[PDB]
């Protein structure tokens, strides 16, 4: 199950 | 700092094309589109990270579309307007790293089958009663603007030059003027208090000031009374030495 | 035994020849169960295991706009550690990560990773803690200070603790038949005379799995290392895996040698002699 | 599959209570839950976000609290204040994608405490064009219902409560109008029960 | 920039018998840049019908692909992969043997 990508951001 | 959202109100006939525009908060890296109903939680529509749709709901159906070309800016464009249209359009961005929505105004669509019913509000202030004066030594202004259609108003109350909040209070909805008449014409009422002292000084001077929403200088207009344009309607009262 | 999910992306920027390409892979243990690659005709995650396609179209509509997400992120950062690096638009970059979770045998949280690696090299990653990031160089110190500020990572251990293990837990009893199964080693020897007085012996392991294998040659019962020739453990390409491991002996001298092999699937360890 | 609940959905308090609002949802499975209010006809205020690691988040007399398991999330409302009036909105973000999921919102009235009730009733003149008036109702205190007409060609609004901030002063009103002839301000509000004594003003 | 050879290995699925159908494999692995064209080669020449697995990376971030075919070996013929990579001046030919 995929993760939400809120908080990758370099 | 806020999101915008343009126009605020729009006014259009059953067929017509229309078109939103949302400017998001500038870091934000995503964007959702919403829709509302009076007494219901908004419902999605669709949403975008940077410049690609990625989510969209059934509710777009085919008429309606929304693209985010550069990023940056969103445009909803619904075809073929239909009455069942009619709702507030809310636009949201959201932060790069806890995703907390942030919504503009809104865009609220009113979808007419004809514009024969539009109607702008007449305004009127009623002056304090002396006996309100002699029991409590405080004065209170009523403003009623009536008979506008349909209900996108915005009122305020001026003192001086200036717009006023302490001591207002306006309703919080319009009401019917006839609840059994299909596209009824609505009634709104506000009250401005102010001391005994302060409405007794002649030099003060009470606007109360209503922002119709209503058709655009281009809309076809068939009809030999004035076009019910977009305007301000504003009623006005002087203070009183007595 | 434990169990691992993983999820590994790609993304290769290709400079006016359109948008980076992005591929991501996931596994649990050593077997792949989906792909999905931003070149592909469908824009979908798809199946790549049998016992993932008892999921429902809502997991792959699920599935699909959240790997679809991560490919746009990255394209992002691809962007972001440009400026970083001050390097030209002209060049192609590389933006890998990786991040899963450990589950014990009674299916409690072990480990969780989540780490990137910026033309082929660290660039930051998630402590074992969950709680601290490790900054490969100065580049990644300007995320590490803007992820640490904003307390990124907890949302991460979230993940990580939460819907990471509760997916692992789902697809290894959904696939448990072949997932939760043990393939223990088929094996054998070769035996090639080189001239009249050395030979080479090949021991083989195949059909095994998980890929994890030793294989070992000894004489005397003493040390070979130096002297043995081991290939690197393989894909048979129909889920099992296959190693080797060979030693020249005197020829004669055959029976003085012994292959062991260690796998998780054997009740005891095998000896292998010709 | 995901439902999003807030009941009770209307409310009306006295001012100065300690409230609680509900949020409830179907499934577990959130990343992140948002709190919302909205004011009649505009948009909506970002109040406080919960992350699904958070049990709760606190922002002046605002708290909110998370149970995932339970599928649950308050909202806490300390010493509640007329300014507080308005419709609350739960949200939740699900682990399996990024949109928001909104649930219907519950209406607060918070109703102002009024120290020294003055009930009565006023007759008030258009500022252009008397003999056109209004009847306004005023000074009740919030136990007070203001009922509508038995008759349709009279008009009666809600009570609404004005705040003369600098004054410290607080007061509900009521408004009611008619273009018709046997309409008098002394038979204005007959179909409310008003206070016994509410001042009516002398016979001019 | 980091650039790192493959490493290479060519093989069979099964135990080669000569007429029965089999899989012929290419394993590249240990290499970076990802970009690689990895072929198979039947008497020197170029099979057409080749698949591979999906892109994957190792704990060290090097890649890793298997290529594949189906065959039948037979006494004669040569099975061979060749393997093109930024790393390599000439791309890289292994031959292969039936018990490796």
């Amino acid at each position: 199950r995929y993760p939400l990508t809120l908080g990758w951001c370099f | 700092t806020g999101v915008s959202q343009n126009p605020r109100h729009k006014i259009t006939k059953r067929g017509q094309n229309v078109t939103f525009r949302c400017d998001p908060i500038s870091e934000h890296n995503r964007l959702y589109w919403y829709r509302q109903t009076l007494g219901q939680g908004p419902e999605f529509l669709t949403y975008f990270q940077n410049e690609a749709q990625l989510e969209k709901s059934r509710l777009l159906s085919d008429r309606f579309s929304a693209e985010r070309p550069k990023g940056s800016f969103s445009t909803l464009e619904i075809q073929r307007t239909e009455q069942g249209d009619s709702a507030m359009y809310l636009c949201a961005s959201s932060s790069w790293d806890t995703g907390e929505l942030f919504f503009g105004e809104g865009s609220r669509l009113t979808v007419l089958e004809d514009l024969k019913n539009v109607f702008p509000p007449e305004v009127a202030v009623f002056e304090p009663s002396e006996a309100e004066i002699s029991h409590t030594q405080k004065a209170t202004l009523v403003c009623l603007a009536t008979g506008f259609y349909p209900d996108h108003v915005e009122l305020s109350w001026w003192v001086n030059g200036k717009e006023v909040h302490s001591g207002v209070c306006t309703d919080p909805q319009p009401l019917k003027e006839q609840p059994a008449l299909n596209d009824s014409r609505y009634a709104l009422s506000s009250r401005l208090r102010v001391s005994a002292t302060f409405w007794q000084n002649p030099r003060n001077h009470f606007r109360c000031q209503v922002q119709f929403y209503g058709l655009s200088e281009n809309d076809e207009w068939t009809q030999d009374r004035a076009k019910p344009v977009t305007q301000i309607v504003s009623a006005e009262a002087w203070g009183r030495a007595d | 035994g434990s169990h691992s999910m993983r999820y590994f992306s790609t993304s290769v920027s290709r400079p006016g020849r359109g948008e980076p390409r992005f591929i991501a892979v996931g596994y649990v243990d050593d077997t792949q169960f989906v792909r999905f690659d931003s070149d592909a005709a469908s824009q979908r995650m798809e199946p790549r295991a049998p016992w993932i396609e008892q999921e429902g179209p809502e997991y792959w509509d699920e599935e699909t706009g959240k790997v679809k997400a991560h490919s746009q992120t990255d394209r992002e950062n691809l962007r972001i550690a440009l400026r970083y690096y001050n390097q030209s638009e002209a060049g192609s970059h590389t933006l890998q990560m990786m991040f899963g979770c450990d589950v014990g045998s009674d299916g409690r949280f072990l480990r969780g990773y989540h780490q990137y690696a910026y033309d082929g090299k660290d660039y930051i990653a998630l402590k074992e803690d969950l709680r601290s990031w490790t900054a490969a160089d100065m580049a990644a110190q300007i995320t590490k200070r803007k992820w640490e500020a904003a307390h990124v990572a907890e949302q991460q251990r979230a993940y990580l603790e939460g819907t990471c293990v509760d997916g692992l837990r789902r697809y290894l009893e959904n696939g448990k038949e072949t997932l939760q199964r043990t393939d223990p080693p088929k094996t054998h020897m070769t035996h090639h005379p080189i001239s009249d007085h050395e030979a080479t012996l090949r021991c083989w392991a195949l059909g095994f799995y998980p890929a994890e294998i030793t294989l070992t040659w000894q004489r005397d019962g003493e040390d070979q290392t130096q002297d043995t020739e081991l290939v690197e453990t393989r894909p048979a390409g129909d889920g099992t895996f296959q190693k080797w491991a060979a030693v020249v002996v005197p020829s004669g001298e055959e029976q003085r040698y012994t292959c062991h092999v260690q796998h998780e699937g054997l009740p005891k360890p095998l000896t292998l002699r010709w | 599959k995901q439902e999003v609940t807030q009941i009770p959905a209307a409310l009306s308090v006295p001012e100065g209570e300690n409230l609680v609002l509900n949020c409830s949802f179907t499934d577990s499975a959130i990343y992140n839950l948002q709190w919302f209010r909205q004011d009649p006809g505009k948009g909506l205020t970002s109040l406080l976000l919960i992350q699904s690691s958070q049990r709760e988040q606190t922002s002046g007399r605002l708290n909110a609290s998370l149970d995932k398991s339970s599928g649950r999330s308050t909202l806490y409302i300390a010493a509640s204040q007329p300014g507080d009036s308005a419709t609350y909105l739960c949200a939740v973000r699900m682990d399996s994608s990024y949109k928001l999921i909104f649930g219907s919102g519950t209406r607060l009235l918070v109703r102002p405490d009024i120290q020294n009730p003055d009930p009565a009733v006023y007759q008030l003149r258009d500022s252009k064009s008397s003999d056109k008036s209004v009847c306004l109702f005023t000074d009740f205190d919030s136990q007070t219902n203001v009922s509508q007409s038995k008759d349709s060609d009279v008009y009666i609004t809600d009570k609404c409560v004005l705040d003369m901030r600098s004054m410290d002063f607080k007061s509900n009103s009521a408004v009611a109008w008619s273009n018709k002839s046997d309409f008098a301000c002394a038979n204005a509000f007959n179909n409310s029960i008003i206070p016994e004594d509410t001042f009516f003003p002398s016979p001019e | 920039m980091i650039q790192r050879t493959p490493k290479i290995q060519v093989y069979s699925r099964h135990p080669a018998e000569n007429g029965k159908s089999n899989f012929l494999n290419c394993y590249v692995s240990g290499f970076h840049p990802s970009d690689i064209e990895v072929d198979l080669l039947k008497n020197g020449e170029r099979i057409e019908k080749v698949e591979h697995s999906d892109l994957s990376f190792s704990k060290d971030w090097s890649f890793y692909l298997l290529y594949y075919t189906e065959f039948t070996p037979t006494e004669k013929d040569e099975y061979a992969c060749r393997v093109n990579h930024v790393t390599l001046s000439q791309p890289k030919i292994v031959k292969w043997d039936r018990d490796m």
